[PDB]
């Protein structure tokens, strides 16, 4: 019955605050740099870490997250070394989901890659570009393999869409926005559900993810974390520790 | 019957074609949807645009047998269907005027398209000026630095053109710019897809616009030759103008239907955009079908001394219908294409796109295979004005 | 069917009396030849086979007919007339000048020729004639001017792509005169073997009515697509002029409808008053050139005047004789349109509606906007369109800016 | 009534020899040079002068004669020059007629011109691109000013089209072009007893006197040309020796 990730929204609510959500992309600015990361954000006091799948055609993500997994791709990032990354934030004590778009998944074989993320301790998968609408075979695989599944709604989603897109998420609702559409689409998802949502707002700071706390029940920040690794691991970590107090 | 499924679907569970795409995308897609299925009924809507097709754009195109081809195609008779002729000198019109037509009908003031060397875009701009419509072209940042005159068409017809800098700075890049742009601009903006790919209902609405080249070429093929031609045979990208001849002729069973694409300087070498030859299924900007992709699914990058050719997809009806056994799809080479180009020039005083010469040559090739007296009707999607200098370095004549 | 001869000339090639426009002012060392291919057309002009041939030609392989397109989003700058575009520009080659060489050509191949020739200034009479060459498998040599053909690159590579040998003339002023005078030259010594394709509605005769026959038919459709379309005959027809082939084309047709207003626009170019022009008929004077008596530009000893424009094609001194004859009978007015004018409609045309015109053709657009303020509201105005514009799209991007430096 | 020209080769064939024709342009390589060395050709034995006028589009002018006729333009050089030069050759003892294209004739005036070269002392007009058919206005000019007309006939004309050239012209019939110029002047000598001057691009004395031998008259014109841009003494020495070459005994 349960969902994955459902235990930690639920420690985070009986705590009095909502969940930190952080994103890096794998292979940035190498393989080994990006897990010593993603292993910094479990240490620095991320409760959900969103290990992306670098894609040579990302439609959805901002200049920052772009150039990384430019980057990375350049350097010779394969699918697996995601599945190594979320094997090493497992063992770390971390909990991981992973982000990716469709294509590889299709590459790699969608019941595959669903027993082989299962298997490295992945708790779930966001899917930035599929709908419900083409999810047949990714439901199944994700049921047989207890997987959560997290479909993005945004702000010009119909309310027959929304709630389609609601009734087949698990775990949370990604609520990709892009000054009030955040708190309404949250809203709309609140009036039909009762499964968490996560924001993403290109949080920078402690205030900014206190402001979307409020609100949601979890802040997702990708773009500043990917710019604080750039400047030094040091930064990264000092940054993770200002927006999980700033989700208190 | 040829149609695909209400979510855009070719052939049931092989699932060819469909909506990959963001869900900040789909209340501008269900919209685009619904509105052409609005009007794709209208008597009004298909008027207007038969008016625009005969009275703008030129149409009919002529269908002329190159008599002087035959000795070189061994010879079979090679009939060509003159899509060079039309407005803008290509197919890519019948494409933009319908779309074009339904962005007003939408009440879209804006209408915004990716382009290659500048094709499409050029069409794009054409239809928004006619319709008054406000336009701006995306196009990759490679692609504007050597085409400063296609630029200036565009602009001088009263469009803005945007150079993408992101990703490889080229035309999968631009329509992913395309794709952002649609959807904070989605109250005015209307989106023309440049071929018969995409996610529905663009292989769909992009092949009833592109239909009537069939049509028309079945009709004067009967008149001129007294029968069906032994086979119809067209260039492949991503699709439309192929899509748009085969289409009256896929219940005809004696008919062969031959698709051909790029091999560049040969499918073994690595350099080129042979999309069935050498990829595989997957998904890309919206549509499962064959893709040029690396064994991760990342987008590789194709080659070809033609631009328009370059796509690494191709449109998922045309997936269905190799799947199916209809069509058949094959590589021409830069060379073969080459020679073609240059024999049409000297032949019949056609200069054709290169693109449309990977048809030719391919003619030639099915016309010495079936022997004396067939009959082979070949779409010349565009002429090769564009073309010339790079033809003429191919040459030695510069 | 052949069409009627109530507008031709006289035998010897005289429009509107035995010693009025026309004629043959050229050489006797030119004319075995140009009675051979007088007699020539003269049998082939009426034989229904050599019709048929070229209505052929003219509908499987150039795509006639061409469409006459209502240009609406034009109305507001021209008065509220109703501008009717004649599409030329759709033609097989990019305009008229198809009509023009598939019929020579044809009439090259009925005489037992078995090589062409012609001359070219910017390129497109040359085009013409070596793309109707390689359908019809003639030897083609075009015959080019060194200072035009290092200024235009491409179109010396499109005849050679189109298997036409081009030679170019480096003595003298290396021009379009040095070019007309070698093709001449090379006639004469080979016109057992060899046909020359005269470029436009001028020249000795049989040449403007030969070449004015053949573009007649623009003329024909045009008269039934616009009662079509409009419900009655136009208040005007109008083109731009050079030599005059594509005006004459499509007056002919219209030439006994005494309600419809003939209006030829010429070049101007910098303006009439400057001395920077092309107005054979605003500024010139009555004498032989080229062949023909009709008029020139020419200064008080009879040279003649260099002449300027914007566009290649219009940059003429000379003009047909069947032309000067319609002057004269008042039956054609003829009317200065300067290069900013063409611009502007150029411009004007492809914001619009869309449609990339020759430099040339939007004299015709700028000339059809001023006639359509003196006649108003609702006066209906075919304008023939005899180009596309790709050849001007560089020209066009400097004149407005869109190249910068 | 004869032909102004007449006398000329009746003199020419009573010394059993052909006239020398010697051709120039007005104003190469400027006015005054050009009008010496049309002076110096009557002093070195020219019969006949042909005083050419420049024309900014000639069709039958070679390279030699073309490259001289745009130089003397570029010059300045007016229709009215020529006339002038008339008047010096005719002052010099000197037969001079004029050769042009049409179009300067018609600008200035038909009626007009063959006055003032009748005035200027001229004898006649050549003119190369005027042909019989289109000759109305200049037959009643020059029966009115009695100026000769000398019409060209080429290779290639049909009898018909030779017979009526022939027939149109007064003084001598300009034969223009390996056997082909002897075989043209053989067929205006079987239907006329009218001169015929050859031009055969002679450059030489020996080319002169081949010439001789069948027509009545050597017409030389790029050579002279030629010669003159050396410089006048060339062109005196040239003349001399095609002066020598036209006569037989
Ligand atoms: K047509
Ligand atoms: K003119």
């Amino acid at each position: 019955e349960a969902s994955r990730l459902g235990p930690v929204f639920d420690s985070c609510r009986a705590n009095n605050r909502a969940a930190l959500i952080g994103y890096l992309p794998t292979g940035y600015p190498d393989v080994p740099a990006s897990v010593a990361a993603m292993t910094a954000l479990v240490e620095s006091g991320c409760d959900i870490i969103e290990v992306g799948v670098p894609y040579s055609d990302p439609g959805m993500d901002g200049p920052t997250i772009a150039r990384a997994t430019e980057a990375a791709l350049r350097g010779g990032v394969r699918v697996r070394d995601t599945l190594a990354a979320v094997e090493a934030i497992s063992i770390a004590g971390g909990r991981a989901v992973v982000m990716t778009y469709w294509n590889p998944v299709l590459r790699y074989g969608v019941d595959a890659f669903a027993r082989d993320l299962a298997a490295a301790g992945g708790l779930g998968l966001i899917t930035p570009d599929l709908i419900p609408d083409e999810a047949q075979q990714w439901l199944a695989a994700s049921e047989e393999h207890r997987l959560d599944r997290i479909f993005l709604v945004a702000p010009s989603s119909t309310p027959e869409r929304l709630a389609a897109t609601v009734e087949a998420s698990r775990g949370f609702v990604y609520a990709a926005s892009t000054s009030q559409a955040a708190p309404e689409l949250v809203g709309r998802v609140k009036a039909v559900s009762d499964i968490p949502v996560g924001v993403g707002l290109g949080v920078r700071s402690r205030a900014q993810a206190a402001q979307i706390a409020q609100y949601a029940d979890g802040v997702i920040v990708g773009s500043a974390l990917v710019t604080a690794l750039t400047e030094g691991l040091p930064r990264l970590r000092a940054l993770t520790g200002e927006l999980a107090a700033g989700v208190r | 019957s040829h149609d695909p499924d209400s979510g855009g679907h070719f052939g049931g569970p092989s699932g060819w074609g469909g909506r990959y795409v963001p869900e900040a995308l789909m209340a501008v897609i269900e919209e685009v949807t619904a509105a052409y299925q609005k009007e794709r009924v209208s008597q009004d809507f298909l008027d207007d645009l038969d008016r625009l097709q005969a009275n703008y754009a030129g149409r009919p195109s002529p269908l002329y047998e190159a008599t002087r081809l035959s000795q070189h195609a061994g010879s079979a008779r090679i009939f060509l269907k003159r899509e060079d002729l039309n407005h803008t000198g290509s197919h890519k019109i019948n494409n933009v005027l319908g779309q074009a037509l339904l962005a007003r009908r939408m009440g879209k003031t804006r209408v915004i398209a990716e382009t290659g060397a500048g094709q499409h875009g050029v069409a794009t701009a054409t239809a928004c000026a006619l319709l008054g419509l406000d336009c701006v072209i995306y196009m990759g940042g490679i692609d504007t630095a050597r085409q400063a005159l296609n630029v200036a068409r565009m602009r001088l017809l009263g469009a803005e053109v945007v150079a993408v800098q992101t990703g490889s700075k080229t035309l999968k890049d631009a329509i992913n710019e395309a794709f952002r742009d649609w959807v904070a601009n989605a109250d005015n903006t209307y989106y023309c897809f440049g071929t018969a790919a995409g996610p529905h209902p663009f292989p769909t609405m992009v092949r009833d616009f592109q239909r009537i080249i069939g049509m028309e070429a079945r009709v004067q093929i009967q008149g001129q030759a007294g029968r069906l031609p032994d086979a119809v045979v067209a260039c492949v990208g991503g699709g439309s103008n192929a899509i748009g001849i085969f289409h009256a002729f896929l219940d005809d069973p004696g008919v062969r239907l031959v698709g051909f694409e790029a091999a560049g300087d040969g499918v073994e070498t690595g350099r080129h955009a042979a999309t069935f030859t050498a990829g595989s299924p997957g998904a890309f900007h919206g549509s499962f079908s064959y893709l040029l992709q690396d064994e991760d699914g990342q987008t590789i990058e194709s080659h070809s001394i033609s631009a328009g050719l370059d796509y690494p997809g191709v449109g998922p009806e045309h997936a269905w219908l190799k799947e199916a056994g209809r069509v058949d799809y094959r590589p021409i080479t830069d060379s073969e294409a080459m020679d073609a180009f240059g024999l049409l020039c000297r032949m019949e005083g056609i200069i054709p796109a290169i693109e449309s010469a990977h048809a030719v040559a391919g003619a030639l090739k099915l016309g010495v295979e079936l022997g004396r007296g067939a009959v082979i009707v070949v779409n010349l999607s565009g002429r090769g004005d564009k073309d010339v200098e790079t033809a003429a370095k191919w040459f030695g004549l510069l």
